[PDB]
């Protein structure tokens, strides 16, 4: 009997991981096979560009590696200010592909399809977080919800190669080796938590947070009175091997030391020194022991990206708060803290997700356990425990209608084509000026595409989107936004050959360099006050236009003049509609 | 009140030394592992100078860490926990008492 | 391949995921002591 | 159960000696290659070793 | 005596937790920074609202998480605390649990309705 | 500069105290291991 139902729980099981490995495989797909494979957005451009150096020479010459085609008069020094990880698992797969299983494919390939592979390892993680608090029943559950929520699908689609993929399931497996040494008490749990720590404190910038996750934990665990002789050693090699694996990595050099992110653990080390000590006296004396001793979101995104998970998710922590067995207040403590940061920023959603499935993933399983545990025949009872479950299981369907609806409206688009019919005209003018120009010439852009321009048209800009030597921005927009005879020395001093301007006035693109002119202006006035002041594009009692009553060094400005040039003699008749600003151009203006 | 606490913790420890010889020489190591870091950081005091200050740290960060380990394996060794014998923390001691050698000898 | 194949693939695999966690759940809740 | 002990302190030993000739003037690979092809006959003995001596720790 | 009872007991630590993430998942936070005015909320646009709206949000998400904490952990305490007299008592449990998934299904209905009148095009309701 | 191009921990002779404060742990720990598998309990 125990050997039929053992085989059956473990086929079944094998079943389940393969459907809940190609759900999300299939989900994340939709902008591969609608359009061609193309890495997406501005940021994960120059990971790409650092992972196809690592893989064409040595790791010995990517570690310490100055690049000067970016930032040019003063080039940026990569080893100390970029977090590998991302690049160097990727180049550990492609090195394991082409060598051993015999397969060779491009570096490309690996980079597109490098979120949706690595999901799966998510789900599993999530089974086996859930493993610990509730038995295995729920651990397939909260398994099958991780893989289809769409507040996690916004972040890795096929083309998003960006850290948080790597990231938010290195924080899970890092929750579960620490929660396996919190009941057990061995060493080397902590030991290989300390390795994933030093694994996920290279791939992503926020690993404050479980920094200042574990000795809030500790503390309330002090505070109720139940220590034991299991925190003394599943702590102090956590922070022990954890700490000094962090500092090897340049970039946070000294910086869990003296800085006051990192003091909270400090200090909690030095208390739970303390605190083993006065444990000892009290086996002794009976009597003398009490003589010593960012963005504010709005309400409908958080229904909008979990369904009904966010409407169970406050019950969830009053049931498992009814119980207080040891390792439930570290998600007591979990949910709060992240719950009011992810209130006031918007992009800390994809922290909160791993405990509104959890946690919503437990509830329900308390109540599967009892209405369809039948074991007696009655017609009522059998009539309320029918209409129950056939109540829930009516949700969870629409759930997965609702997600695979969500995902395919809202983030499944490119940034780098625009849609009745396509407009490509984007990628035309970077495959010019990589087909038809010599190779050392600079170009100079505002800083919004410098890592496109860089890494889809190969040439050598002046700024890009990392903004580290703020009074070079500074330099950019005085040259876009004097007048031209001084704006010619100011950009040959630095050896520009080209300038671009990117321009929505024919077909209302929107995001154009007229509208984001002003800020330009405020940016160079933190230095040079006297030559450059915003009181003077603006109109007789103060409104911003382009019209033909517009103001006179608005009207002699060098972003003005390059980009409506041509403008008037386009239509006919000799008038011109802006299509975004809604105003009438004349030839004469 | 602490004239009794201290001579009972005084009877009361030396006999727990002298039934077991196993205790003593893990404290025999561990005093030694404090004087280490007392005079490692009285060189930095006498003269005043930072310079190599990861070299200052790596040695430091041995006497703690190793002080660590030793009581981690004293308080395991006496009271067992449940589920886990003596022949697995020793072992557990000598793995994770291997790695922090090694990234103690590459940050140096 | 149209998007109209990877939709009707999509919610199929949704689906035969979901509706096995209940069997899954329900022998698991019927025949063991917890 | 002798020869099982001298197979317990070689890999303890040969454990510090590839730490050294790391620290010496060696790259990483040749370390981690030769932490492996020394690292798992040494698992196997010194758990047979710890296995077999027991009862008296 | 009496307050050490009070800072003992789990349940105002309970209701006090949840009473939080209850008020904070309704975008009270928002409404603090940039300040609303306060006939009903505001329509068609996706990410504004006025102030009147979060009691009604909190009222909503408080009371189908009060169905779905009696439904479990509950219907034993009501009939102790009620009449037991009658006869085998487990046609109590079936009507009470059915209509305790009965007022789920409406309030859940009622929550679909607000979200569609806040942002259409939404293809299902109810 | 490269990582590999510094002068070294040898020849600074500021850090000859941390590095007779590495060997001494290192040969300490392999004398304690050594004799501690070949003792009694409570003899
Ligand atoms: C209990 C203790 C557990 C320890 C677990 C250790 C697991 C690490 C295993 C890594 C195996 C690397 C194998 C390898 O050599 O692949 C290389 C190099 O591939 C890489 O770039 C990634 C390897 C980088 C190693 C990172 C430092 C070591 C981190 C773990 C100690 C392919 O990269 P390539 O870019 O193709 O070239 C590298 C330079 N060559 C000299 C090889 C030409
Ligand atoms: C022996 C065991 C072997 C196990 C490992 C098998 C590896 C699975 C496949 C590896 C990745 C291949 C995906 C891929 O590169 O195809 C993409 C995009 O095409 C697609 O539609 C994506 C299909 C990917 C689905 C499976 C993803 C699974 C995640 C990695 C295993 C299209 O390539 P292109 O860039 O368009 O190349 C040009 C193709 N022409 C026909 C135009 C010439
Ligand atoms: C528990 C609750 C409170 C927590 C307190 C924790 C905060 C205090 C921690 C100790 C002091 C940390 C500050 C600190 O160390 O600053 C040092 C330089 O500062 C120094 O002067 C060195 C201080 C070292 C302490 C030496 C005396 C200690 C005596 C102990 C017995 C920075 O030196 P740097 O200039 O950054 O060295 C860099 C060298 N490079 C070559 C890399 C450029
Ligand atoms: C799957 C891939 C996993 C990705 C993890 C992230 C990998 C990148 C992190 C590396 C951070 C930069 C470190 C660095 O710059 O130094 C690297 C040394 O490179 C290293 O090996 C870093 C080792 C960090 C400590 C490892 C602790 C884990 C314990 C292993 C038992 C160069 O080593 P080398 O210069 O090649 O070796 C010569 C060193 N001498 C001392 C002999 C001179
Ligand atoms: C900042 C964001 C994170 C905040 C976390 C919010 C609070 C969640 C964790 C605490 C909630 C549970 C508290 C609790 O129930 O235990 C209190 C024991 O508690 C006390 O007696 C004093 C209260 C100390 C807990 C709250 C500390 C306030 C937060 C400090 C930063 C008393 O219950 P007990 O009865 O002691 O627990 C069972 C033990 N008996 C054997 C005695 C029955
Ligand atoms: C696109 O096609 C062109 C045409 O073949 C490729 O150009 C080749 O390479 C260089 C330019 O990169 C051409 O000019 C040469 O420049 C070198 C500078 O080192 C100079 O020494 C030579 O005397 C010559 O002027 C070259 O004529 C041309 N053809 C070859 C090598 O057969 C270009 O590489 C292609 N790819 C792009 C632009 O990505």
């Amino acid at each position: 009997r125990s050997c039929v139902l053992s085989v059956f729980q473990t086929i079944l099981k094998l079943v389940i991981f393969v459907a809940i490995f190609g759900a999300a495989i299939s989900s994340r797909l939709f902008a591969v096979i609608k359009f061609e494979s193309i890495i997406h957005e501005f940021d994960p451009w120059f990971n790409y560009r650092a992972t196809k150096y690592l893989v064409n020479n040595s790791f010995y010459k990517f570690l310490n590696w100055f690049d000067d085609r970016t930032w040019y008069p003063l080039g940026r020094v990569t080893g100390g200010t970029l977090y590998p990880g991302l690049m160097t698992t990727s180049a550990f797969i492609w090195h394991a592909l082409r060598n051993w299983l015999g397969l060779p494919i491009d570096i490309r390939n690996v980079c597109v399809l490098f979120a949706p592979l690595f999901s799966g390892v998510t789900a599993w993680a999530t089974y086996e977080f859930t493993k610990e608090i509730k038995d295995a029943s729920a651990g397939l559950l909260a398994a099958g919800f991780i893989a289809i929520v769409p507040g996690y699908i916004s972040r890795s689609v096929a083309g998003s190669y960006d850290n948080e993929a790597i990231a938010i399931t290195l924080l899970m497996v890092t929750f579960m080796f620490w929660i396996k040494a919190q009941k057990t008490g061995s060493i080397m749990h902590a030991t290989c938590a300390a390795l994933f720590y030093f694994y996920m404190v290279s791939a992503w910038g926020g690993y404050v947070f479980i920094t200042n996750l574990i000795p809030l934990h500790v503390f309330l665990l002090i505070l109720m009175g139940r220590y034991s002789s299991k925190l003394y050693s599943a702590y102090t090699t956590w922070y022990a091997i954890g700490t000094v694996a962090s500092m090897q990595i340049p970039f946070v050099g000294f910086l869990p030391i003296r800085s006051n992110d990192h003091m909270a653990a400090l200090g909690v080390f030095g208390l739970i020194q303390i605190v083993a000590f006065g444990d000892f006296v009290k086996g002794q004396i009976s009597t003398a022991k009490f003589k010593v001793i960012h963005q504010p979101v709005s309400w409908p995104a958080f229904f909008f990206d979990t369904h009904f998970l966010i409407w169970l998710f406050p019950a969830g922590v009053f049931l498992l708060f009814l119980d207080l067995k040891d390792e439930h207040v570290f998600v007591i403590a979990y949910s709060v803290l992240c719950s009011y940061f992810a209130g006031v920023m918007v992009r800390l959603m994809l922290t909160l997700t791993p405990v509104i499935c959890v946690s919503a993933a437990v509830a329900l399983s308390k109540i599967f356990d009892i209405y369809l545990d039948f074991k007696a025949i009655k017609p009522a009872a059998l009539l309320a425990k029918l209409i129950v479950s056939g109540s829930f299981i009516f949700y969870l369907y629409l759930f997965v209608f609702h997600s695979t609806w969500v995902t395919r409206t809202a983030y499944s688009s490119p940034s780098v084509v625009l849609p009745l019919a396509l407009i490509d005209d984007f990628r035309e003018a970077y495959y010019w000026l990589r087909m038809n120009s010599d190779e050392d010439s600079k170009v100079a852009a505002w800083w919004d595409y410098g890592y496109q321009i860089g890494g889809m048209a190969d040439r050598t800009t002046l700024v890009d989107n990392n903004t580290w030597n703020n009074t070079h921005i500074a330099i950019v927009g005085k040259a876009m936004a004097s007048p031209e005879e001084k704006s010619y020395e100011i950009l040959k001093e630095h050896d520009v050959d080209y300038v671009l301007v990117i321009f929505g006035g024919l077909i209302g693109f929107g995001g154009d360099d007229i509208n984001k002119f002003l800020w330009m202006i405020r940016i160079s006035e933190g230095i040079w006050p006297e030559e450059i002041k915003e009181r003077d594009f603006y109109t007789a009692e103060g409104e911003y236009r382009v019209d033909a009553r517009a103001s006179e060094t608005m009207r002699n400005s060098l972003l003005y003049k390059m980009s409506y040039k041509d403008f008037p003699q386009l239509f006919n008749g000799g008038q011109a509609t802006d299509r975004v600003r809604q105003q009438m151009i004349t030839p004469l203006d | 009140d602490f004239q009794e606490t201290f001579k009972t913790s005084k009877r009361a420890y030396f006999a727990q030394i002298e039934k077991y010889p196993k205790l003593k020489l893990i404290d025999t190591f561990c005093f030694f592992l404090v004087l280490l870091g007392v005079i490692q950081c009285t060189f930095i005091i006498l003269i005043r100078d930072n310079f190599p200050f990861n070299a200052f740290l790596a040695g430091f960060i041995i006497c703690v860490g190793q002080f660590v380990l030793l009581m981690s394996l004293r308080l395991q060794l006496c009271n067992s926990f449940p589920g886990i014998s003596k022949n697995r923390a020793f072992a557990e001691f000598i793995v994770a008492s291997l790695i922090l050698h090694f990234v103690c000898l590459h940050f140096i | 391949i149209s998007d109209e194949q990877l939709n009707s693939l999509a919610i199929t695999f949704g689906i035969v995921m979901m509706t096995l966690i209940v069997i899954y759940h329900a022998v698991d809740s019927t025949m063991s002591p917890k | 159960t002798a020869v099982y002990f001298l197979g317990f302190i070689a890999t303890i030993v040969g454990f510090e000696v590839i730490f050294a000739r790391y620290y010496l003037g060696t790259s990483i690979f040749e370390t981690l290659f030769s932490s492996l092809y020394l690292g798992a006959p040494g698992l196997l003995t010194s758990t047979k070793f710890l296995r077999s001596f027991g009862q008296t720790i | 005596k009496l307050m050490f009872s009070i800072i003992s007991s789990r349940i105002i630590w309970a209701t006090l937790s949840t009473f939080f993430i209850i008020c904070m998942i309704s975008a009270y936070m928002f409404n603090q920074i940039r300040n609303t005015q306060l006939m009903y909320f505001l329509p068609n646009e996706f990410q504004h609202q006025f102030a009147i709206e979060t009691q009604v949000m909190v009222l909503i998400y408080g009371t189908l998480a009060a169905l779905v904490v009696v439904l479990v952990k509950g219907i034993q305490f009501l009939r102790s605390h009620l009449y037991p007299e009658t006869k085998k008592a487990y046609f109590i449990d079936a009507i009470l649990a059915s209509f305790c998934a009965l007022f789920i299904y409406v309030f859940f209905a009622a929550l679909t309705t607000v979200f569609t009148i806040k942002s259409p095009a939404y293809p299902f309701p109810l | 500069l490269a990582n590999d191009e510094y002068p070294r921990s040898w020849e600074i002779s500021n850090s000859w105290v941390y590095i007779s404060a590495i060997c001494g742990v290192i040969v300490a720990w392999i004398f304690f291991v050594v004799s501690f598998v070949t003792t009694s309990s409570v003899g």
